[PDB]
């Protein structure tokens, strides 16, 4: 995925 | 780290990074801090171009706070440990 997409997943988790 | 509604105040070194990312506030939720960190990494293009879950921060102020040269977004421990050192819980 793109970095945006990876970070969005991480943000949604935390 | 504090819950979703809990407010925190970033210590100066972290606040400075959030400011570069465009943060106007002084008090954040953890999720807001995370949003601005993602913005920061994106703006400075610190992610690996080919494998974009890897972030290379070894010669950036963010790396100084994280105390590692690289990390994986899928192994975020260094990030949460950094936030524990750099967030005052309100």
């Amino acid at each position: 995925l793109t970095f945006x997409e990876y970070w969005a997943q991480x943000l949604s988790a935390a | 780290l504090p819950g979703e509604g809990t407010q925190v105040h970033p210590r100066a070194p972290l606040l400075q990074i959030l400011k570069v990312a465009g943060a106007q506030e002084e008090v954040f939720t953890v999720k807001e801090v995370m949003h601005y960190l993602g913005q920061y990494i994106m703006m400075k293009q610190l992610y690996d171009k080919q494998r974009q879950h890897i972030v290379h921060c070894h010669d950036d102020p963010l790396g100084e706070l994280l105390e590692v040269g690289s990390f994986s977004v899928k192994n975020p421990s260094p990030l949460y440990e950094m936030l524990k050192r750099n967030l005052v819980i309100l």
